[PDB]
Formats: C-alpha cells, structure tokens, sequence
C-alpha cells in the first residue's frame, strides 16, 4: 500500500526555464523510482531509471535526484519539444500490495511570444444539408497563447450557446496551437438568414472572417 | 527494432468480456517481466497487471480475479482477458516490458488500445467536406479538410493521400456532442496553386465498427 504524490500538476515555463518536478513517496522505495514522459497519443518514454541514472538517447538537460523520500526531475533549459505530461513511478520491491505506484503527473505547457492565428471559415456542404444539418467550421491555425475569444454572428447576430470547439495540443515545433470552432444548425435555421462570420478576439485585436449565403 | 504491438480492444457492454493481445518482436517475452497499465481518458497512469519470468501473476486490488494476464510463449504474446468489465474500466491500455534485473524500470511499451465499456451502439462516421475555396484565402495558401461526425465511439483516424501528406495537417480531439456521439475535423494547409492539379483525399478509418472512408476534397466553385 504505496501512494506517489506528484507536484505540480502543470506549469508554464518559458524556452530556457528551469523547471521541478517533486515526487513523494509514502514509505522508502530506496532507489526503484523512474522518470517518464508522454506526448499526446503517444505512449510513455523512459526517460531516468534507478533516481538518478540518464537513460539511452535522452539529453542531459534532464537530471534526477533523491532526498530519502523526496525525488526530483529537473529540466535545466526547457525546449519546445519539451511540452508534454511527466510521470514517476515507484516500486517498492515487489509491486505487491500495491507497490507500484505512479504519480499523478505533471502537464508542462511552453510560455513564447504572442503570435496572430490565421483564420479560415468553412460553410457546410450540401452533401450535408441534404440530412437537415449544417456544421460551419471556423478554424484557427497557429496562435498563442491558447487564449482565444470566438464568436459566432449570423446577420450580425451574436450566437451563443450553439457552438463547440476543440484545442489541438501545443505544436513541438512552434509552441503553438490550433483552434476548431464548429457551429451547428437546422437546415431551416441556415435557409432563414445570409451572412455568417466568425469574430477571433486576441486581446486588442479582433478579425471576423465572413461568407454570404449563394454569392459565391 | 524492437516493438510491441497491441491488438484487440473496442466498445464493450457493462459486465461483458473482452481480451486484448500484445504481439513482441526482436525479443522473446518469456525473459522479462510484462505488465498492462492502463489511462482513463484526461487521467493518470494506472497499473493493472503483471506478469513473472517464472508464470506468476500479481494482479491490483481492484482488478483481482476479475482479470487475467497471461502469455503464449510459442506465439510469443501477452493477453488480458477481462471478464466483469465496469464503466470505470473504459481506458486506453497500455502493454510494457519491465527489466528488473538491470533498469528496476519500464523500458518499452506499446501503442494503447482503446476499451470503451458502455451500453450504448457502434455507428459508423459521415464524413463531409471542408472545400477550399477561391484564390482570397490569405495569399498562396489554402485550408481545406473533413469534417467527421456523429459516430460512437472513439476512436477515429484520419490521414491525407493514404500518409503522403504530414505537415500543417491538424487533426483535432474529438467532442462529445449532447447526442451522446462524437464530432472531430482535420485540417491541412496547401499551396493555393496547388488545387486543380493534386488531389486531396482524407482517410478516415473507424476500427470499431471496421468503417473505412476515403473522402476525395475539391475546390467549391463560384457562379
């Protein structure tokens, strides 16, 4: 009956930051902790073994140390393709009565500068009107920070409570994110006006990209 | 080189069974422990199961005599049967070689497997285009994509021109809409001069209900 307590649960950091990441253990698992890291559909990585050991093909600006209970991963100088979710695992022994246990694991996002998303609108197709729906999708690529105020205007309209979006996960390259904002209507409902435009808000900045109904 | 590779895994009703299999290559299984360690979808790491070099199985408190782990050592594979599956027991699976001797770590593991335990039915996605429009989308370059909805349950794979085309492709996390199926779009810029002459097809592949879609996208005219 072993528990890991982890901390942080995430933090943000910038290119060049040192970060830590604690693990406690409830009793003493003496050496037997390991460091790993998980990108988004990916399965985790061995990244330190035995509290203190680098594995193969893991650059040294990760570093492990223990302190009788409390275990420590540091990240010297995070890198953009650092952003992932961290986890350590500990042993004690065995693993029975539950003794292997991992952590509850820390989600690194990456601080970098503002950056403006291109945005695009799409209508829905007519292969989908013709089941008495329609998904306009407004799309945001390549932004920062993952803040973002979108809204939806039909007629100049504003809409609420009739939209859904999805975050992708912070590019490993950039730093950056894209942003899906679908709205969903009657066939009815989209027959009944014309104008249709999405509005991203980005601090003081505030572009609407529109489309008319039957002009192109 | 080395690989493990899981297999089985899909929508199963509560109480019912499943099994999940876990092929090796580049070594033999029967040498290392194994282990299954499962994800609940936003959650931690949770290990499930272990096996010895010698046979023997440790198994968790709240997983024991419900499950069973196992390995073939002909066909060199690791298996979790699961028999009194509960909605707390939809994750995604994970199979793992642990090196005891040396490492006293997890040194390789596998793709997960997503088990969905749920009453609820396999549907099948429509997949709909995202058309590129004209040449007055912000210069030389397009977006274009597919919008893939109303299907149950996760997950869906989308890939352009059967893996040809990679980059400034985004696939987005899929939404559980109030009709209790998901909705996801995946979205690639290309060259504005490259519509008309290359073709774009995105590859929807839905192992659940073993649907498969391939969406030829063209550019919507005006007039």
């Amino acid at each position: 009956a072993i528990q890991m307590t982890q901390s942080p649960s995430s933090l943000s950091a910038s290119v060049g930051d040192r970060v830590t990441i604690t693990c406690q253990a409830s009793q003493s698992i003496s050496n037997q902790l390991s460091w790993y890291q998980q990108k988004p559909g990916k399965a985790p990585k061995l990244l330190i073994y035995d509290a203190s050991s680098l594995a193969s093909g893991v650059p040294s600006r990760f570093s492990g140390s223990r302190s009788g209970t409390k275990f420590t991963l540091t990240i010297s100088s995070l890198q953009p393709e650092d952003f992932a979710t961290y986890y350590c695992l500990g042993i004690y022994g065995d693993g029975a009565d539950d003794g292997i246990a991992f952590g509850g694991g820390t989600k690194v996002e990456i601080k970098r500068t503002v950056a403006a998303p291109s945005v695009f609108i799409f209508p829905p197709s007519d292969e989908q009107l013709k089941s008495g729906t329609a998904s306009v999708v407004c799309l945001l690529n390549n932004f920062y920070p993952r803040e973002a105020k979108v809204q939806w205007k039909v007629d100049n309209a504003l809409q609420s409570g009739n939209s859904q979006e999805s975050v992708t996960e912070q590019d490993s390259k950039d730093s950056t994110y894209s942003l899906s904002s679908t709205l969903t209507l009657s066939k009815a409902d989209y027959e009944k006006h014309k104008v249709y435009a999405c509005e991203v808000t980005q601090g003081t900045t505030s572009v609407t990209k529109s489309f008319n109904r039957g002009e192109c | 080189e080395v690989q493990l590779v899981e297999s089985g895994g899909g929508l199963v009703q509560p109480g019912g069974s499943l099994r999940l299999s876990c092929a090796a290559s580049g070594f033999s299984l029967s040498s290392y422990y194994m282990t299954w360690v499962r994800q609940a979808p936003g959650k931690g790491l949770e290990w499930v199961s272990v096996i010895n070099v010698y046979g023997g199985t440790y198994y968790a408190s709240w997983a024991k005599g419900r499950f069973t782990i196992s390995r073939d050592n002909s066909k060199n594979t690791l298996y979790l049967q699961m028999n009194s599956l509960r909605a707390e027991d939809t994750a995604v699976y994970y199979c793992a070689r642990e090196d005891v001797a040396v490492y006293m770590a997890i040194d390789l593991w596998g793709q997960g497997t997503l088990v969905t335990v749920s009453s609820a039915s396999t549907k099948g996605p429509s997949v709909f285009p995202l058309a590129p429009s004209s040449k007055s989308t912000s210069g030389g370059t397009a977006a274009l994509g597919c919008l893939v909805k109303d299907y149950f349950p996760e997950p869906v794979t989308v890939s352009w021109n059967s893996g040809a085309l990679t980059s400034g492709v985004h696939t987005f996390p899929a939404v559980l809409q109030s009709s209790g199926l998901y909705s996801l779009s995946s979205v690639v810029t290309v060259p504005s001069s490259s519509l008309g002459t290359q073709t774009y097809i995105c590859n929807v592949n839905h192992k659940p209900s073993n649907t498969k879609v391939d969406k030829k996208v063209e550019p919507k005219s005006c007039g």
